[PDB]
């Protein structure tokens, strides 16, 4: 059960850095760019899908800890 | 020069990760090979004991007995260092590289091996080796295949000795054998230990020397034969020099004299006898009460003892070769411990 | 690497990585799930290790099995 818990916590740790990691380069790729607006509306989707994800993925490292 | 007697405090104490087992010394220079329970074989050198020479890990499981020669062709040294995983392995040193060049592996063991020897009679370099197989094995070093194989016990042998073309074989059932090397008949056997036997080995010549008891020959047929008393050491405490009798010289075994002697019995030691080692006048062997004493072969009582050399079992002892002339008796000799320690006295 | 180790007794060299993993090369034990932030060793072995992770996770090292048993965590 540790070693399956350790598993799981190292997989959504490292799947969170990677997620910050892409939310930080989509940030500075919008701060960059600010079919202009096509790929505008492509990285503000992509922002919003991220933070979703971002928010859902708090959840569940916070439940983790329960 | 010969009766040089190590001082009471250990030299340098060496540092191993792990239960050592065997202990061996070069005999050109001072390096010590150190092995662990956990299977890695170090090489040691006794001026700088910081780090290992090398530090190779040959085998998954745990070494038990070492043999180490310096070859005489008419060169270079050998280490052998039989294991538990069902084989033996064969090392040379490379004394401008510094470090282990593995040779090859002999095979034919169904159980664990024990004992190793390595030796030369007359430019041939053979490898013997005894398991619990109960059966002793014999290898050609430059060949690498066997040449006989023959059981000479119920239960099996422990450790071996060897020079010229025989062999003695102590043995779990508390019994010792002479063993033919060419013919493979056994000349005679051994009853009077109540133990299986830890160590035994040969006591062989000397050249010059003011008055021995246990090494000089009696007789003609003694002179000629050249195999006259041996020293056992066996689980129940005690230490004995025995006396083999002669054959009916493929040598035949005597009907009515085919029976060891036991001439005189060491006793004191707290708990089992492991290794021995002769150095001309004095027996050096351990025990497993964390000491190691020094028994003379004249007057039959330990003239020094070691008490708590280490904090744990004492496993092997080793010395420089001293009956033959290529090798000098340097005065060295280190010991092993079952608390991961090895000590050597020097000087 | 964030942190260097070295054995004390024997040539053992313990070597933690950035992302948590602990690897003891002459062994691979995630001991934090964050980035370790340094490590200290004392002569039985315990090796302290502190992350970021709001853990701090002590190991020792068993020399005759070559693995790491972890002992307590802060």
């Amino acid at each position: 059960k540790y070693q399956d818990l350790q598993e799981n916590q190292r997989f959504v740790n490292v799947g969170l850095e990677k997620l910050n990691e892409s939310v930080l380069k989509v940030n500075e790729l919008n701060k960059t760019l600010s079919n202009v607006q096509a790929n505008l509306d492509r990285s503000i989707s992509l922002v919003k899908s991220l933070t979703f994800e971002k928010e859902r993925w708090l959840n569940t490292t916070k439940q983790f800890s329960k | 020069v010969l009766k040089w007697i190590p001082r009471n405090l250990p030299s340098c104490l060496i540092n191993v990760e792990s239960s050592v087992t065997s202990v061996k010394l070069h005999p050109n220079l001072p390096i010590v090979f150190v092995a662990t329970d956990h299977g890695k074989l170090y090489a040691f050198d006794l001026f700088n004991y910081t780090i290992p020479l090398a530090s190779l890990q040959s085998h998954t499981k745990a070494i038990t007995s070492m043999d180490v020669l310096f070859t005489n062709y008419t060169n270079y040294l050998v280490i052998v260092t039989a294991s538990k995983d069902l084989q033996i392995h064969v090392f040379k040193w490379v004394s401008e590289e510094c470090k282990f060049q593995q040779i090859r592996s002999l095979l034919g063991h169904e159980h664990i091996v024990s004992a190793v020897k390595i030796w030369q009679k007359n430019n041939d370099v053979h490898i013997a080796s005894c398991s619990r197989d109960q059966t002793v094995k014999i290898w050609d070093f430059h060949n690498g295949w066997s040449l006989k194989t023959f059981q000479p016990h119920s239960q099996w042998v422990r450790s071996i000795d060897v020079l010229g073309d025989y062999i003695i074989s102590g043995s779990h059932d508390t019994t010792l054998r002479l063993t033919h090397w060419p013919s493979g008949n056994g000349l005679s056997v051994g009853t009077g230990h109540e133990f299986p036997i830890e160590k035994v080995k040969f006591i062989h010549f000397i050249e010059d020397s003011p008055e021995i008891r246990f090494r000089t020959p009696s007789t003609d047929r003694y002179k000629n034969w050249g195999m006259q008393y041996c020293v056992s050491a066996s689980r129940d405490r005690t230490i004995k020099i025995w006396e083999i009798p002669l054959p009916t010289l493929a040598p035949i075994p005597n009907p009515t004299d085919s029976n060891f002697r036991c001439v005189l019995t060491l006793k004191g030691h707290l708990s089992w006898v492991r290794d021995i080692s002769i150095r001309g006048q004095y027996l050096f062997s351990c025990a497993d009460d964390k000491s190691v004493r020094c028994w003379d072969l004249n007057t039959g009582q330990c003239l020094h003892v070691w008490e708590k050399l280490h904090t744990g079992f004492v496993n092997c002892l080793d010395l420089d070769v001293d009956f033959d002339s290529n090798v000098t008796p340097r005065q060295m000799m280190v010991t092993g411990g079952l608390d991961c320690k090895s000590n050597v006295f020097m000087r």
